[PDB]
RNA sequence: GGAAACUCAAAGAGUGCUAUGGUAUGGUGACGGAGUGCGCUGGUCAAGAGUGUAAAAGCUUUUUGAACAGAGAGCAUUUCCGGCAGCAGAGAUUUCAGCUGU
């Protein structure tokens, strides 16, 4: 049988361990009978993860009296032989036995990520790697393992090339969910502010833009608007030109709404060209969408793009000098709104004014503000 | 070497101690 | 030299790891062709390293087509990338196993590093692998395997016959 | 090397070993042209603006007092610096410091047991050279019941070790 | 890689009362470093060892062990032990003759009128009660519960798993004992006739008939280690036997007058012999010395037992008597009655029983368990005995848990490596070795008068 | 013959269950981690060589070199660490991360 094998394994750190003059003979003998009732609940059959995990809890908590008892004893940290890796080894196998077994519960695979890196010095980073590409190939759908793997090799590491292999190969193996689009505009954004600060700091001490951001930003427009309508009318284009043309506004809805969300976390960036790198995602969004956003529905959308295009110098604080250099943009831009349109140019007077309003002696500058805004 | 209450309470915990369980068997009394 | 295994099926694609050859001079004998029959001893040859499954019934729709007409499609060239190893394409490729002599073609022209073996040895260990199904898979996909096959199966043939409701 | 494979008590016979390509990560890209869209966007503008961080090598190998006051500075270093940076940064900060420190009671018969001197071999066979060898060799079991599981391991594995279903090559050696 | 209980898992070996070969030489080598990396990787296992062996402890000198009660141990140890304690008052029929099966779970009682009845002693589940109206004298389990052989009025019969009778067999014609022999699948049998006969119980086939030569078998006993049979006859003579030879392995001069008892301990090494003359001896068996000879008992010894442990229990009609490492080469390891002035170089009894109204039978310790079933004229007493049972026994060899597919399965594999009865010697490890005769040097071939003088000439 | 069952046994057949060590964990300070050097993989370019030819081109090459891209799949050895504080930093009172000397 295996799990005599296995027992059987577990001699020579105990030889050690009693050799050393910590544990005694009848107290190892007591972890041996609990380590033999978890190995044959182990392999044998009707098993589970539960079972796995409670075995690797009880080899946590004897590697903790172990330690604790060799500082009480011997008066050192750490003895230097068999006996203090090799329960951490065990506890190793355990994991790598539950996940070759059951490569399904990802709570048991974050545990046994958790556990290896929190190792320490004692680990190997490729012996995370390792596990990070069974995990992957395993998974390579769920996402949150991409996002986690690519975490662990920049906000750790700091290994940019790498970073965006993790992050080009999880976009070709699952292109439709906008999260990896946007963790990956995310890492971007922070490699880019990590370059020009280092440039910063080099000056201080002593080409390569945000348009890598906008490439993906357009390809993620690009490839979420295909997959969405490839996603809804699934099977066949069994449709009359009344659902196509309700999809593709929908598809426009869908995808508009993401951008939204992408300049709504975009703004905090601010250490770069966030003008530039905001007015870039204003014009890829204000041409056609082949189902006329602007000259037909989703005009409030429209609306709500154009409201952002006159804003977009005033994002600024209660201290209004950029409105008092450029609030005549901003009336120009009602105006121009207001020139053609018949109930959103009620609707942006009243919302450009609102949020003027609610946005910024100061009081009597204020005035001035009411005067000019009324 | 003197004892510990922390090395203690795991210690019962890894040599599966029902010391004190049956401490508080013949202890708790039907107080209530 | 049989090293990876690629069995396409409804929920998506899976890439197994060929542990253990089978006999190619006694593959005709009684213990050879009935150890695919036994799971104990299947297990000891084949061993899942990868499956990617599918968006849904419309992705699955398009990949059996792509299957069924011997092409790689998308799905196929990420699995395919991630999991065979950069061998040469000159000397000792990296032998996967099909069960579609032409779409062995369609993967050389995507992969030269990788030559495609579907020959009796290749078939009968995909037929193993299709004869034990959902044991092999150790719990890793969402949906049941003939529930999927009952919809792609009805898709697929509205598709190729242009069944409309109208 | 015909000798030491004489003397091998266990013959692996992958013997000629197998040239192990470069593994199928999800680190790197296992085609190195790019594969999609996005990867051939991303390097078509990183070509126009190379980031081989040649210069974000060079920009990072730069940067007593040094040690007691620049204790902020060495923080912004340390959380600027790269992968390859930090690698050199370790590296010198060791050779730096490495260059700064070094009416009888019993009545047995004898006669011969003429049923049993079939169980007990004729003769010494041939590779040893006297009994007393020979019942060493014979004198522990090799059983599951006697043995541990690794001992028992041990003493069963055969010294010809094969693969089921791949061909076996001729030997190869380094230059004969 | 020292390991302090190595000499437990040692194995002798031949020697002549360096070689030239080289690869004779390292072949030699290797296999020195095998065994003692075996001996050793084997040794280790006491660490895996889940149980502790019991015992009872005075922790005082005014508290006595052999004055230690049976209600005091029972109130002292657990309520399943205490449950195990049984007790069965079956009067009318006669004294019963005990047998466990070789793993505890079985009980084989047979009255000396008719009653033989065999259960599961620790539920209470009887699976063969049959009155055979004959007095029948002993029983014994042959592979398993599942058939047993009993000894009647004259013929020894086999009955099946619920008492159907299998076999009448019309050799054996008076035994008194029965003893099997498992790993050889051998019924053993002797009695009133000076005859002693090994039945094939596999095949069927009478393997052997032995002329004993002096008269009714007193008494008998197998060693477990080499499956020989020390007969106790009534000249005082224990005769070692096997069945290839039919002159018996070895005579020893035990007693005077009769023998009544022989144990044997289960590592083949002591024998304790009772003779009618009041007198216990202890004999080293592989060395054929008197250990130990404790003349004048009381009065005379009727039954000896040896645990697994290796306690001695001497049985003196309603006395029982149990010593604590009695089996020992030193003459303080001599079993005394009392410690003439607290002396602690004499072993005074570890424990002591009276059955007050009765004479006991036979005695037989509890295999794997703390108890001892002693077989009295109103039935059947187990005793709590701490120190009286191998706590960790091997689950492949004989296991107490076993179930009815494991039963099954064991039942065809014994059968398959059953071990023939010509392979028995007064030593086992003797039949893989050379002859005694054909040189121990292998052979090459290769080695396969002045007047008289002048008259010389003539 | 019949009836009952959370009854006791003796056997037969089928089905289910990852049923998975092709030679068992990454490591008896004999060790591990870091780095270096050797080794290995891939494509590209250049050189050689063959073959072909009016010249070629092309094709072949277990021939070498170059920079590049890497793999974790090998091998050394004294290059450092698994020593101590002082100090700031990190995450949820425990563990984690670098400077000045023992």
């Amino acid at each position: 049988s295996k799990t005599r094998y296995y027992l059987e394994q577990c001699i020579p750190e105990m030889d050690d361990l009693v050799e050393k003059g910590l544990f005694t003979k009848n107290e190892v003998s007591l972890i041996m009978k609990k380590r033999t009732d978890f190995e044959h609940r182990l392999n044998s059959r009707g098993s589970s993860i539960n079972d796995y995990i409670k075995y690797i809890n009880y080899e946590s908590n004897v590697n903790k009296l172990r330690a604790k008892r060799c500082k009480r004893i011997l008066q050192v940290k750490k003895t230097n032989s068999l006996s203090d890796w090799s329960i951490q080894q065990r506890i190793g196998f355990i994991y790598q036995r539950g996940t070759n077994k059951f490569p399904q519960d990802l709570k048991f695979w974050a545990m046994y990520l958790n556990y290896m890196k929190a190792r320490g010095n004692q680990t190997s980073y490729k012996k995370i790697h390792n596990i990070y590409n069974q995990l992957l190939k395993l998974h390579p759908t769920n996402v949150d393992i991409w996002i986690s793997c690519a975490k662990y090799e920049y906000e750790v590491h700091a290994n940019f090339k790498s970073c965006r292999n993790i992050f080009q190969n999880g976009l070709r193996f699952n292109p439709d969910v906008p999260k990896l689009w946007y963790e990956y505009v995310k890492f971007e954004l922070n490699f880019i502010t990590k370059l020009i600060n280092r440039r910063k700091v080099m000056g201080l001490i002593n080409a390569l833009r945000g348009d890598i951001a906008l490439t993906i930003f357009d390809v993620c427009m690009k490839t979420l608007g295909k997959h969405y309508i490839n996603k809804h009318k699934g099977y066949y284009a069994i449709s009359d030109s009344k659902m196509n043309i309700e999809l593709n506004k929908e598809t426009l809805n869908y995808l508009f709404s993401e951008s939204l969300r992408y300049i709504k976390l975009f703004d905090e960036f601010l250490d770069l060209e966030r003008d530039y790198l905001i007015n870039h995602v204003l014009q890829f969004w204000k041409n056609d969408m082949y189902d006329l956003s602007l000259r037909k529905d989703l005009p409030e959308l429209y609306l709500k793009t154009v409201m952002i295009d006159i804003t977009l110098n005033i994002r600024y604080m209660p201290v209004e000098k950029l409105d008092i250099d450029q609030l005549q943009l901003s009336v120009k831009k009602y105006f121009a709104y207001i020139s053609k349109l018949d109930s959103a140019s009620v609707k942006s007077l009243k919302n450009e004014y609102r949020s003027y309003l609610q946005d910024n002696a100061e009081d009597d500058p204020r005035y001035k503000i009411l005067d000019l805004i009324i | 070497p003197p004892p510990d209450e922390e090395e203690q309470l795991l210690a019962k915990f890894v040599f599966g101690d029902t010391t004190d369980l049956q401490e508080n068997l013949a202890k708790f009394n039907a107080d209530f | 030299p049989i090293e990876y295994l690629l069995f396409e099926e409804p929920t998506g694609y899976a890439v197994f790891k060929v542990k253990l050859q089978q006999d190619d001079i006694g593959s005709r004998l009684k213990e050879v062709q009935e150890q695919i029959n036994d799971f104990g001893a299947f297990t000891k040859l084949i061993e899942l390293v990868s499956f990617a499954p599918f968006k849904g019934a419309a992705e699955a729709l398009e990949n059996a087509n792509d299957i069924s007409e011997g092409l790689v499609s998308e799905s196929l060239k990420a699995i395919l990338d991630l999991n065979l190893p950069k061998a040469s394409s000159k000397k000792k490729n990296i032998t996967l196993a099909i069960s579609d002599k032409n779409l062995g073609p369609s993967i050389k022209e995507e992969f030269p590093y990788v030559d495609c073996i579907s020959n009796e040895l290749a078939q009968d260990l995909i037929r193993g692998v299709r004869l034990h199904g959902e044991k092999l898979f150790k719990g890793l996909q969402s949906g049941d395997l003939e529930r999927a096959q009952l919809g792609l199966g009805h898709a697929y043939s509205r598709a190729k016959v242009k069944f409309s409701v109208q | 090397i015909v000798q030491q494979n004489r003397r091998a008590d266990h013959l692996i016979f992958p013997l000629n070993k197998p040239t192990e390509h470069n593994h199928a990560s999800a680190f790197t890209r296992t085609q190195d042209v790019p594969q999609t869209e996005l990867q051939e966007k991303v390097d078509q503008v990183l070509q126009e603006s190379n980031l081989a961080n040649p210069e974000k090598d060079s920009k990072f190998e730069e940067l007593p007092e040094e040690m007691r006051k620049r204790t902020t500075e060495m923080r912004l270093m340390r959380e600027l610096m790269f992968r390859e940076e930090r690698k050199a940064r370790r590296l010198k900060k060791i050779k730096s410091k490495t260059y700064r420190k070094i009416l009888q009671n019993v009545i047995i018969n004898e006669k011969v047991n003429k049923k049993n001197l079939k169980y007990q071999s004729s003769a010494v066979p041939f590779p040893f050279e006297n009994r007393e060898q020979y019942e060493r060799s014979l004198r522990m079991p090799i059983g599951q019941e006697w043995t541990s599981r690794a001992s028992h391991q041990e003493l069963i594995k055969p010294r010809i070790m094969t693969k089921p279903g791949q061909v076996i090559d001729p030997l190869k050696a380094p230059f004969k | 890689k020292e390991r302090e209980n190595q000499n437990k898992f040692e194995r002798s070996t031949y020697t002549n009362n360096q070689t030239k070969d080289k690869k004779l030489r390292a072949g030699l080598k290797k296999i020195d470093e095998q065994y003692k990396k075996a001996v050793s990787s084997a040794a280790a296992t006491d660490y895996l060892l889940p149980e502790s062996n019991g015992y009872l402890e005075p922790e005082n000198e005014l508290e006595k062990t052999f004055k230690v009660q049976q209600s005091e141990i029972k109130s002292s140890v657990d309520v399943s032990t205490a449950n195990k304690a049984l007790d069965l008052s079956l009067k009318e029929f006669g004294p019963y003759h005990i047998k466990y099966a070789k793993n505890g779970t079985h009980l084989l009682i047979t009255g000396r009128k008719g009653h033989v009845a065999s259960m599961d002693w620790r539920k209470g589940q009887l699976r063969a009660e049959l009155f055979l109206n004959e007095t029948c004298h002993s029983a014994t389990y042959l592979q398993n519960e599942q058939y047993f052989a009993v000894a009647q009025k004259k013929y020894t019969f086999i009955y099946d798993h619920e008492g159907t009778e299998l076999h009448r067999l019309k050799q054996h014609i008076e035994a008194r004992h029965l003893d099997f022999l498992p790993y050889h699948y051998l019924l053993v049998t002797a009695g009133e006739t000076g005859w002693l006969k090994y039945h094939d119980v596999s095949t069927g086939q009478l393997v052997s008939e032995l002329r004993t030569k002096a008269g009714p078998t007193m008494a008998m006993a197998q060693n477990p280690w080499n499956a020989v049979m020390h007969l106790g006859h009534s000249n005082g003579t224990v005769s070692l036997w096997s069945p290839s030879m039919p002159e018996p392995l070895v005579k020893l001069l035990s007693a005077r007058g009769p023998v009544n008892s022989i144990a044997i301990d289960r590592s083949g090494y002591y024998m304790a012999t009772t003779g009618a003359d009041r007198s216990m001896k202890i004999w080293d068996i592989r060395n054929f010395k008197q250990l130990h000879s404790v003349e004048s008992l009381p009065t005379p010894g009727t039954n000896v037992s040896i645990s697994d442990t290796g306690l001695l229990a001497l049985s003196r009609g309603p006395h029982v008597t149990l010593w604590k490492d009695a089996l020992k080469l030193s003459g303080d390891s001599k079993p005394c009655f009392g410690s003439m002035g607290g002396n602690p170089h004499r072993n005074t009894p570890y424990m002591s029983h009276l059955f007050a109204g009765n004479k006991v039978e036979n005695l037989g310790f509890v295999p794997f368990e703390d108890l001892l079933g002693v077989g009295h004229q109103t039935g059947i007493t187990n005793l709590i005995v701490p120190g009286a049972g191998e706590a960790n026994y091997d689950a492949l060899e004989l296991n107490p848990f076993e179930t009815k597919k494991q039963r099954q399965e064991q039942e065809v594999r014994t059968l398959l490596n059953k071990l023939p009865a010509d392979t028995i010697t007064l030593d086992p490890n003797s039949i893989g070795s050379v002859d005694k005769r054909s040189s121990t040097i292998r052979l090459n071939a290769k080695d396969l008068d002045v007047i008289e003088e002048a008259l010389s000439r003539f």
